[PDB]
């Protein structure tokens, strides 16, 4: 028979840190992981306009670097033998204004580029030597054909993409998406040139997030004269900004098992208090917070009060309270 | 005999005599000063922790086996086993005479053994070279300035304050108690790992070997070396956020933060540690080692703590949990005390009968020198002692007037036969040196030898074994110091000192009184066996007890609850009692530490623990509270339901829980070859174990109680998804368990780096069912797919006694006699629990201990007598008087028992030695009779006598054996009574078994001298009538 | 009597919350991986309905997004000549009406666009100049025809996919399928931005149990009319699922020992008795039983572990099982 009572609720009164909320930005730093390749909109494929067969290949390869109207290969396009026969006679034995400009035109439409059409009408000569110019500067990635050998409309005479302007493709990683939507200014770097290193202030998030890696990308139109930064090298994009001024704590103040996540407070006085709450994005050692706190409380700064070895989260906190 | 050159040399023994007045004032400067007689038997201890998988298996190979490779190699008492899920604790128990070192070395062979078969990353370590009793010095950090917390004080204190202590001699380790351990915790998230298609195993070998650093060889440059190293060691959170999983050729990497997330929490806790029912701590603990001095140690801590006291960060604050310096001095400032009121008890004796100031100077001079020839030979001493060195000389000092007395009594009378006949005029010194020579030279042979005698017949009490023998033998040692010495000093002092420099209605009554008991003698003979049958009763019902229950400056507390309790709950039931403990306004601290310490020493289960409780100064209690008292507003008060209570005194607990187990007064044992017949057979012990008044709590552990969630693993199931067991416990271990992978080495210290899921998919058993799993085929099922999982029960803490089963039952009970509680439990125990095919009963514990002391009483009684019985054929020669003197013994002892049923007293081993020791003084007293009677007939009057038979010059040499007794036995039976009544009270720090032995003797050494005043002298004449 | 009871002042001290019972439903509560898919109800591939070659190769490629009718190619198909030729020859020269939509529908079925033949109506010329709008709007893939080639009838120009009520499929482990009932109901979340609270317009279970990953297919349609949600992008998917009505107390209140599962009944008075219960099942964080106890009964939750040592104790826990 004893009436002496004591409260069941654990205290704690030698060994606490109380963390105060505050309503601050998130401060990220992160430099990516990016590299270059040929600006894709300078990409061009010339093929045969027509069947045919190959007389001699210039000098090139893959790998090699042309400019514009290069000499690629000489080939024979017997194909518009009679076609241009037509025109010839037409020439030679009157033929109406109309009458030509058909023939001719229908030869445009049988394949044969104006500019063939032109040194046809000078020289009269019909045209069965025809040659391949590259039509942009750039390097050529590819060449199906070789000398001593037959040519078709399908055969890819060469690919050859610029890099004038180089492109340059970042990976940032899913999860900062929310910040990086509106960007600043990225602080390119490539290692193989260290001189160059360009501030970079406009670009464009491409829409789709690599799934093997699970990270946005975007490309930066950047000028390449020297031609001294090559398609193919790691480099990096820095970053580093602010982002909205959101209610935020020590993310060690945050008791996160799976699913519901909580924080504990301290009162007016000194009695702890648990709070559901639901947690933004961390960064820095620091956590921002979507509700669940009024800036300027004061949470518990340590989820080091939960035994471990499968303590009940869920348990232990029912414990600091009624 | 050997005393005629004593006196001749002077010069020498006055020399001497200052030679040892230096040496024992500084030799009472020279010595260690120890608490209590350390019962630490030579224990070996071997902590091993088999990864964290299941008891059985523990006990079945990494324990049986090594529990018996032990056996063999002798001196062992027995051989413990601690199977506890997790840690296993295996003992062998030295005892008596053993070296406690060749013991560890002869050991050392099995271990490197047992190394090799253990899993990786885990050893045997080495016990502690001490023991439980090492428990010296606990302290609490706290910092109610919120600057640091459990983890930072944690840190603080391994890698600080456990090193700062470590250093000092004789400390052997200092444990930490109670924290959090900084544990770098990953979180997985198992959607990512099916999201970025990585194997959980893939993360773990990536981890494993993202942490390490990495040394080159010296390059030469400038002519000189160049050490190569290489980042590696994991140090900001990003290097852990940056362990590489894979990458393409893309350059793309996929780190680890994208997989989980890392967050730095709570290591699993061993135990639990709190403080002042509000809060928990940090806690370290120093253990001195072996049989060191415990005072030394703890001194030598104090300061540098105030070392410390200014290099400890702000906020921070050391608050002492439990010093036995509180203790141990004040066990000292006691005895100290005693020790004095007996000096001047014994000085106000001798001033009362003895006369002179000069005179009453030699009993004093006897016992400082006294102290100094004692101190003298126990520094020499091998085996240490302690505290009972102390009371010992407080009962050697008494014997020393006996000795000092009887021979300066014998030096007032012979000088004045010298003047009855001498004028007193002149004191030449030819005169004033042969009366004082010559009463030396009488009582000399007289009485030395005597002394041989009365040490002799103590002697056997140091064959005592373990405990109890370097216990008593302690006070048995210290006796034959003074008293022994004194055979040699006092002997030589009296004469020197008298040579240097109410009273009438004292004599009065006792003289008529031997009218009648010569007259008619036999019959006064046969009155004295007439005391026996009325001392026979007084002893019944008074029970006994191994030793008096020494109440200290504080007392542990133990509650025992049923088998698996959760850590969380273990920790809330703890930090609630000790809100309860603070109710009670006489307690000072209470440090609260549930489950083991980092100790090898600590190993108890969450089930119960093991808190220490300050209580303020005695100068401080309730007006009307005493300690019986106040725990009984405590074991009253502190009441939780399904927990038994149970209280004890700190240091009496440990002792008993190293050397025998148990630790609960009480304890019964069971030895068992089935799980489920053991506990079962013993469960109801516990049912009729409360059914007696005389007990007050009680509780029975059970055997199997343990909760299991069984994962059944299924090899069909398995390799439908191309899994091997291996591949899927995988999952068990660090997915929803979470043991280590690697530990960040800090510079000076190293902390955990755990990998699992976040607690959800491990809530409850439906969790591991749908617990989410990456096949190798990156394939997503579930748990359940490649098996079932049951809950059962089991198997909690496997123990092993002797390799064999065998459980303990606690029970306490301090509102009654440990005699009459151990009784009728034995008696119950075996009226309603019939005994299954397999067990063995055994009471345990503090019982156990009694069987083996009084089997040693028992054997030490008979050949008392051999000693005392051929002793009298030497000095007495008379073959009838020694059969007078052996059959006047028992009287003695007659008396000693009706002064501790008054008083109120147990029947204690303290005490049986103080019964051993009123037959030693009877029995010289006895002496000092005989010797009377063999003198004054011999000396003039009765010669003429003896030709034939009368009986008038028979009724005048008992007249004058009577006269000179009255002043020698006055004396004797004075300052011996006038000095065991300090003691005899009861009351002070310690004292409770200090004057447990004494009162005993008092008794006995009052009905002794009556009984030797009348009986023994009245007794000779009828063998006198034999020798005609 | 049955049951076992305690000093107040001890239970008191103890802390003893009491919860009380209830029938009901249990909400299951799983989680569950996606990802955002393109919605592939908005499949379109531009293929020319004729044969020719490219002209102009407007700045785009694969991984880049195209509104609806954007500039493609621009090819010239030669086919539809003399289709042309010879309808403008009788619409000049007044021509049958009923002729006219002869050799008008002659085009359509030849593959002409009808818008590019409505430009023919409009204006009396020949058509040889063809742009290729974009068919809807959405991002672009496969883009796999670029400048100087010729295209052909499978030749695919773009193949442009929506990313408007975006999908994001969600797996389920086989062994678990019942955990989706009609009558359930889903909310996802998206770690690339936790600042938007999606909208679910309609899921379906897919019948096609995927083979490679033994996983049930769960399609969802979501708005995404800001572009927001990647296609590609992780996706957290948490369903809760009703249950057919059971009796409820809180998991933190039943103990099991394998053997038998057990609660602890309080009474009136508060004689705290065993009682023999029968699970069925748990999740969320309480626990249903198939019988056992009377709803309405008071259920202990707190502290109950030492309540039950002392009812085993009490033997209480032994007369129940009789
Ligand atoms: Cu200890
Ligand atoms: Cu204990």
């Amino acid at each position: 028979a004893s009436g002496v009572r004591i409260d069941p609720t654990q205290t704690q009164n030698l060994g606490v840190k109380t963390a105060t909320v505050t309503r601050g930005p998130l401060t990220f730093a992160q430099s990516f992981p990016a590299n270059v390749s040929y600006n894709e909109y300078q990409y061009a494929i010339v093929q045969a306009r027509a069947a045919g067969f190959i007389d001699k290949v210039y000098p090139l390869t893959v790998g090699d670097k042309v400019q514009k109207g290069t000499p690629l290969l000489d080939l024979t396009i017997p194909d518009w033998v009679e076609a241009q026969s037509e025109y010839l006679l037409l020439r030679e034995t009157g033929g109406t204004a109309t009458q030509t400009e058909g023939i001719l035109e229908r030869l445009r439409l049988a394949g044969m580029p104006e500019a063939d059409i032109r040194r046809l009408i000078a020289t009269q000569k019909i045209q069965t030597r025809f040659t391949l110019k590259a039509p942009i500067d750039g390097v050529i990635t590819a060449f199906d054909l070789r000398a001593g050998m037959n040519i078709a409309k399908d055969n890819v005479v060469a690919k050859i993409q610029g890099m004038d302007p180089v492109w340059v493709t970042a990976a940032i990683p899913e999860s900062i998406a929310w910040l990086v939507k509106d960007a600043s200014q990225f602080t390119l770097t490539v290692p193989a040139r260290p001189d160059k290193t360009l501030t970079i202030r406009k670009w464009t998030l491409l829409p789709g997030v690599d799934a093997a890696t699970r990270t946005l990308q975007l490309r930066l139109e950047v000028d390449n004269a020297d031609e001294a930064l090559k398609p193919g090298m790691n480099a990096w994009l820095q970053l580093n900004t602010a982002s909205e001024p959101m209610l935020l704590i020590p993310s060690q103040a945050l008791i996160d098992t799976g699913s519901e996540q909580r924080v504990i407070t301290v009162d007016a006085d000194g009695r702890f208090v648990p709070k559901r709450v639901a947690v933004f994005q961390a960064s820095q050692g620091v956590t921002a917070l979507r509700s669940g706190l009024a800036e300027g409380e004061k949470v518990v700064s340590s989820g080091l009060f939960l035994i471990d070895s499968e303590a009940n989260i869920s348990g232990a906190l029912e414990r600091m309270r009624s | 005999w050997i005393i005629r050159r004593s006196v001749a040399n002077r010069f020498l023994v006055l020399m001497g005599a200052l030679f040892l007045s230096i040496w024992g004032t500084w030799t009472i400067i020279n010595t260690p000063v120890d608490a209590l007689p350390d019962l630490s038997d030579v224990q070996v201890i071997i902590k091993t922790s088999y990864p964290g998988q299941a008891p059985q298996i523990v006990e079945n190979q990494v324990t049986y086996p090594l529990t018996t490779t032990m056996l063999s190699v002798p001196g062992a008492k027995t051989v413990r086993g601690f199977s506890q899920f997790g840690d296993s604790y295996v003992y062998v128990i030295f005892e008596d005479g053993t070296d406690p070192y060749w013991a560890r070395s002869r050991v050392l062979e099995y271990l490197n053994q047992v190394q090799g078969k253990l899993p990786a990353g885990v050893s045997a370590e080495l016990g502690p070279d001490a023991t439980g009793v090492g428990w010296i010095y606990e302290y609490a950090l706290v910092d109610r300035s919120g600057k640091h917390d459990l983890a930072d004080l944690r840190s603080l204190q391994d890698w600080f304050l456990k090193y700062e202590l470590k250093t000092i001699p004789d400390v052997a380790e200092v444990a930490s108690v109670g924290g959090v351990v900084k544990e770098y915790q990953v979180v997985i998230d198992p959607q990512r790992l099916a999201q970025y298609g990585i194997s959980l195993a893939e993360v773990k070998s990536a981890l494993d070997a993202s942490n390490q650093e990495a040394g080159g060889s010296s390059i030469e440059l400038a002519e000189a070396e160049y050490m190569v190293r290489a980042s590696g060691y994991l140090q900001t959170l990003d290097d852990f956020n940056h362990i590489v999983l894979k990458a393409s050729e893309n350059g793309v990497p996929v780190y680890l933060r994208d997989v989980a997330k890392v967050q730095i929490g709570p290591e699993m806790r061993r135990g639990i540690a709190e403080l002042n029912g509000e809060g928990e701590v940090a806690g370290g603990v120093v253990i001195l080692r072996s049989g060191k001095n415990a005072r030394e140690v703890i001194a030598a801590v104090k300061d540098k703590l105030e070392t410390l006291k200014s290099s400890l960060p702000e906020g921070v604050e050391i608050v002492t949990t439990y010093d036995r310096s509180q203790l141990i001095d004040r066990a000292i400032d006691n005895l100290s005390g005693k020790l004095l009121e007996e000096f001047i008890v014994v000085a106000v004796v001798c001033a009362l009968f003895l006369w002179h100031v000069r005179s009453a100077l030699v009993a004093i001079i006897s016992l400082p020198l006294g102290l100094c020839i004692a101190f003298i030979v126990m520094h020499f001493q091998g085996l240490n002692a302690n505290i009972m060195s102390l009371g010992g000389i407080a009962i050697a000092v008494g014997a020393m007037v006996d000795a000092a007395i009887v021979m300066i009594e014998n030096a007032h009378k012979r000088l004045e036969e010298w003047q009855h006949q001498h004028p007193d005029a002149t004191l030449d010194n030819k005169t004033r040196w042969q009366v004082i020579t010559d009463a030396s030279v009488e009582v000399g042979p007289a009485l030395f030898i005597s002394l041989l005698i009365i040490t002799l017949s103590f002697i056997p009490i140091f064959t005592l074994e373990g405990q109890e023998g370097r216990l008593f033998g302690p006070l048995a040692f210290t006796k034959t110091y003074a008293m022994a010495g004194a055979a040699l000093l006092a002997i030589v002092v009296i004469p020197i000192l008298m040579g240097y420099w109410l009273n009438r209605f004292l004599i009065r009554v006792y003289h008529p009184l031997l009218l009648k008991v010569l007259h008619w003698p036999k019959t006064t003979l046969l009155v004295a066996a007439l005391s026996v049958l009325t001392v026979l009763w007084p002893l019944n019902k008074v029970g006994g007890e191994f030793l008096p229950q020494i109440n200290e400056g504080d007392l542990l507390y133990m509650p025992s609850t049923l088998p698996g309790i959760s850590a969380a709950e273990a920790a809330s039931m703890l930090q609630k009692t000790d809100k309860l403990i603070m109710s009670v306004p006489e307690v000072a601290r209470v440090f609260g530490k549930t489950g083991k310490a980092e100790t090898a020493t600590d190993s108890a289960p969450l089930e119960m623990v093991e808190t220490t409780i300050q209580l303020k100064p005695q100068e401080q209690w309730r007006p009307g509270m005493t300690m019986d008292k106040i725990i009984e507003e405590l074991d009253n008060t502190v009441r939780l339901p399904g927990l038994a209570n149970l209280w004890v005194p700190p240091i009496r607990n440990r002792i008993d829980m190293l050397s025998t187990g148990i630790k609960s007064p009480i304890g019964i044992k069971v030895s068992g070859t089935v799980l489920a017949d053991i506990d079962a057979m013993a469960e109801q012990i516990e049912e009729v174990a409360r059914t007696v008044p005389g007990v007050a709590s009680a509780l029975a552990e059970r055997l199997e109680g343990g909760r299991y969630i069984n994962v059944e693993i299924n090899r069909e199931k398995a390799a439908r998804y191309g899994m091997t067991v291996a591949d899927v416990q995988l999952f068990v271990t660090s997915a929803v368990g979470g043991a280590m992978v690697g530990e960040t080495v800090e510079g000076i210290a190293r902390y955990p780096i755990n990998l699992r899921y976040p607690q959800s998919w491990r809530d409850s058993p439906q969790a591991l069912r749908q617990l989410p799993i990456l096949t190798p085929m990156k394939q997503q099922i579930t748990l359940a797919d490649v098996a079932d999982i049951k809950v059962s029960t089991g198997p909690s803490m496997l123990k092993t006694e002797n390799a064999r089963p065998t459980s303990w039952i606690y029970i306490d009970a301090r509102d009654r006699d440990m005699v009459s509680v151990v009784h009728d439990l034995q008696k119950a125990i075996a009226e309603k629990v019939q005994l299954k095919p397999g067990t063995s009963v055994a009471f345990s514990g503090q019982f156990e201990l009694l069987e083996r002391a009084n089997h040693k009483l028992k054997l030490m009684v008979p050949m008392t007598l051999m000693i005392i019985f051929v002793l009298l054929y030497l000095a007495f020669r008379r073959v009838g008087e020694a059969l007078l003197i052996i059959s006047s013994v028992p009287f003695a002892l007659v008396g000693g028992i009706w002064l501790l049923w008054w008083m109120g007293f147990h029947l204690s081993v303290a005490t049986g030695t103080g019964f051993i020791a009123l037959a030693g003084v009877a029995a010289e007293f006895g002496v000092v009779m005989l010797m009377y009677l063999r003198h004054a007939i011999e000396a003039v009057p009765s010669l003429n006598n003896p030709q034939t038979f009368s009986e008038q010059k028979l009724d005048e040499a008992l007249y004058h054996g009577a006269v000179l007794r009255v002043r020698p036995k006055a004396m004797t039976v004075a300052v011996i009574i006038a000095g065991l009544l300090p003691i005899l009270w009861g009351t002070g720090a310690g004292s409770e078994v200090m004057s447990r032995i004494a009162a005993p003797m008092i008794g006995g050494m009052i009905t002794a001298p009556l009984l030797s005043l009348f009986i023994i002298p009245a007794a000779y004449k009828l063998m006198w009538l034999h020798r005609h």
